[PDB]
DNA sequence: GCTAAGAAAAATCTCTACCA
DNA sequence: AACTGGTAGAGATTTTTCTTAGC
DNA sequence: GCTAAGAAAAATCTCTACCA
DNA sequence: AACTGGTAGAGATTTTTCTTAGC
């Protein structure tokens, strides 16, 4: 949703929830 | 009563060392009691608290470490976030090719953050100077402890067991180690997207200027401000910008922080 | 959905466009649009190198340049025999996905030692950019000499602020942002490809409207979750799932 | 179709040594083919297959091993089932020395299994014939494998914990073994049922004499016969001993084998 | 491994044009690849 | 004389089709990985395998057994 | 007098290092 | 063809026990 | 022509050794 | 006051796909 300079806003399972930035991982996955 | 067990249950501690259970059954004392008997104890407390921690995986960090094989000092160096290796031999282990290595990598690759052990080559001079001119974070790990970069210790046995397979197909060791680290970066599959770690470091490092660039481009035509109430005191604090409104819940932007407030504490002005 | 293909398929009638600014304006899966666009009969690199050496204060500078973006690896030579450009060529292969490579008549560069590494790595050698490559490098070398000690250290330092702090083109990019954008789009186009396949390996029998029979054998394009996309008749269409048939193609 | 892919994959497999997934991906073949090309490699195949055993535990199992502690040899003994610890300090880490603390070990208390490593000691034949003797059965462990024995080096962690503790208590390195044999066996609770070990192995012995006691005098007294049904064939099986009858199974002994037979599959006769 | 059985069956059905059942039973291959070498035949059908 | 034959045929496929096992493991000081052998008792727990007319007790834990398709 | 909220004390469950 | 990892403690989570206020 | 049993092939989940 | 275990493969269990017989 949208990427921060310390913390990353996700959607998951209808959850809207705040992680870390050295937690995550954002990829576009051509699969 | 029991405050003469407690009496002897402390003489009996002091002579044997007792666990908790042992006193608290023997002198009919209750637990919490047996508990402080043995945590007021200096000759015990041998013990840790057995958990793990987690290492830094942004997107621009890089793990460095070095390993032997045959006689000879290979130096290793991992993305951490895809995988992705370099390596070489080198004829000593000192300061100086250690800092020519981190040089031509920071010349390759973008390089912000690196993470070392305190060993003799890695805590130089010469390291310093490069990092330096080539404006990298240098972080060292609690001394004694390899489980604070375990990334790259992990990939100096991936690329050993590489390196058993194919050394009959050549004839000296530096040709052994830069096969090894092709059949690595590109010829294993299987992870988080399936990928290799050429693909992998691709995609990471493209998805990262992408998402950069588009939400410069809204993030510079926003409005709709909005005021918000949190806290154990009900007060209302000032702009926060609003990023996106959803089915329940707001998202905010409030002094560089990313906030989720629902829908019933928060007011929008355009 | 099928007002979108219609108008995808006279847009391009006209115009011709590529296949992700269709997707993208028309909203339709990226399987369809390519297929629009491999019908078109008008319609029908990102991994080549170029190498060369050179000569700087009695020492031999060995240059690779990503041709497309204009990306330099450079090193210092002892000498200049096959052995040191073989090992030169078997790390930078190892490093970036090299298949054609580009040099010029040499003597190390046709040897048998580079030979054997180029059949190693699957790499096709082509005898005969880089003068420019090495007049940039050589003018930033120069820039930039009274910092370093040794000739090594500036070669580095030029190579990094040629890929990294020049920024020019179109858009304004370096050199490290152009490589990884080409082979990023190369990466997406082969996973579609290999879907597109996977998926044309099947066969669609189809019943149309106020009939009860079976038409032809169409190919599968699209399987949705409750609609289906099929060729059939140099046509695309979309059909219902519940009037539809599809099984398994023998036909290599 | 895909069987040039087929060849065109045992060529590069021959080469690089992919694993399944980079060759069912880069030559589309399925999943079944490149597993079975990865799986006739010889140069692969470095791998187990991670599990674990389980060890015996019989109430007359004993396991013993030797450590060594401030230039001394220690010699440590197990009940595996309780948890009960023996221990000394040899002059020497001869089979003379060894065979003697078997002989007093199997003089105080029943022992009739024996495991041991292959030490220099342990496979001796003053061992063999102290063995022999008191009618004890000797294995040995799968060489260079801890893991078959590892109750007494477990208890080998724990003894020298104690003795760290309690060292300034005493002045010699015997007088501290020997406390800290009596801290373990007396003064430690928690486990099983709450106990000690002393407790434990009283508690074990002690249960299985009278259980042996108990069901001799039960089946000295016994009828009701039972002929039985089971088997992939139908086939009908003679005299079986009737043991217990229970609400939905019965318990039948067959030639000295227990077996659960359901109520359908069985009559009784007197 | 069952690779020489790709290599014996294709040259069975080369000579006697077999079906994918009985090249998958006697020189037991899995039975996407006698399916396969069926499939290449451009006499023989899989049915 | 010939339904004898297939009878013996078949009889001696699901003989030979049972236990066609290889098994690669890893013994010693210096615990390296050795060559194909012949697996004969398998408990759980460890195996006992037959290599150059040897016989070795090897743990489950330290051996891969490959079977045929 | 009866019932439920709240907190203290006890019981269970998962995870770690060391044993040549 | 007949072999094999285990022990005990530090915290976290779930459950039982005990006092007191309210109706 | 439609539906379900059976088996093959693929996807997911838990657990282990090694890295000075 | 600002630090930290991880990677990839061998089997076991659960799920999806494909052919064929029966009504
Ligand atoms: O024990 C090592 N690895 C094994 C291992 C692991 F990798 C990961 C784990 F979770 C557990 C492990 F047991 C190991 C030891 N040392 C060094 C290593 O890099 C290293 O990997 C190293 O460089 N130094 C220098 C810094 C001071 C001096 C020279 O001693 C240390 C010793
Ligand atoms: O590595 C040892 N323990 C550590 C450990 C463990 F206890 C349990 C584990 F699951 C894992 C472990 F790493 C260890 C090694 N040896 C011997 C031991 O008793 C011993 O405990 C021993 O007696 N010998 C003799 C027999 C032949 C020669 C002399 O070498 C061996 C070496
Ligand atoms: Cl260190
Ligand atoms: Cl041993
Ligand atoms: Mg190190
Ligand atoms: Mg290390
Ligand atoms: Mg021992
Ligand atoms: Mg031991
Ligand atoms: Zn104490
Ligand atoms: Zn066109
Ligand atoms: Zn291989
Ligand atoms: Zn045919």
């Amino acid at each position: 949703i949208w990427k921060g300079e310390g913390a990353v806003v996700i959607q998951d399972g209808q959850d809207l929830k705040v992680v870390p930035r050295r937690k995550c991982k954002i990829i576009k996955d051509y699969g | 009563g029991f405050l003469d067990g407690i009496e002897k249950a402390q003489e009996e501690h002091e002579k044997y060392h007792n666990n908790w259970r042992a006193m608290a059954e023997d002198f009919q004392i209750p637990q919490v009691v047996a508990k402080e008997i043995v945590a007021q104890c200096p000759k015990c407390q041998v013990k840790g608290e057995a958990m793990h921690g987690q290492v830094d995986a942004s997107p621009k960090t890089w793990q460095m470490d070095c390993t032997h094989l045959e006689g000879k000092v290979i130096i290793v160096a991992v993305h951490v976030a895809s995988g992705y290796i370099e390596a070489e031999v080198l004829p000593a282990e000192t300061g100086k090719e250690t800092a020519h290595f981190l040089l031509k990598l920071a010349a390759r690759w973008p390089v912000k953050h690196l993470h070392t052990d305190n060993g003799d080559n890695f805590t130089s001079s010469a390291v310093q100077a490069v990092c330096w001119w080539a404006q990298i974070e240098h972080t060292f790990s609690v001394p004694y402890n390899p489980q604070s970069h375990g990334v790259v210790e992990s990939m100096n046995h991936q690329l050993k067991t590489i390196i058993t397979q194919i050394r009959d197909q050549a004839e000296k060791i530096e040709t052994a180690v830069q096969m090894a680290v092709l059949i690595h970066n590109f010829k294993r599959k299987g992870g988080i997207g399936g990928y290799s770690a050429g693909e992998r470091i691709i995609d990471i490092i493209a998805s990262d200027l992408q998402t950069t660039k588009l939400q410069n481009q809204i993030s510079k035509i926003q409005n709709f401000r909005v005021y918000f109430r949190e806290g154990r005191d009900q007060q209302w604090k000032g702009p926060a910008t609003l990023i996106w409104k959803g089915e329940g819940a707001v998202v905010i932007q409030d002094g560089q922080d990313l906030k989720v407030v629902p829908r019933r504490k928060c007011k929008i002005i355009k």
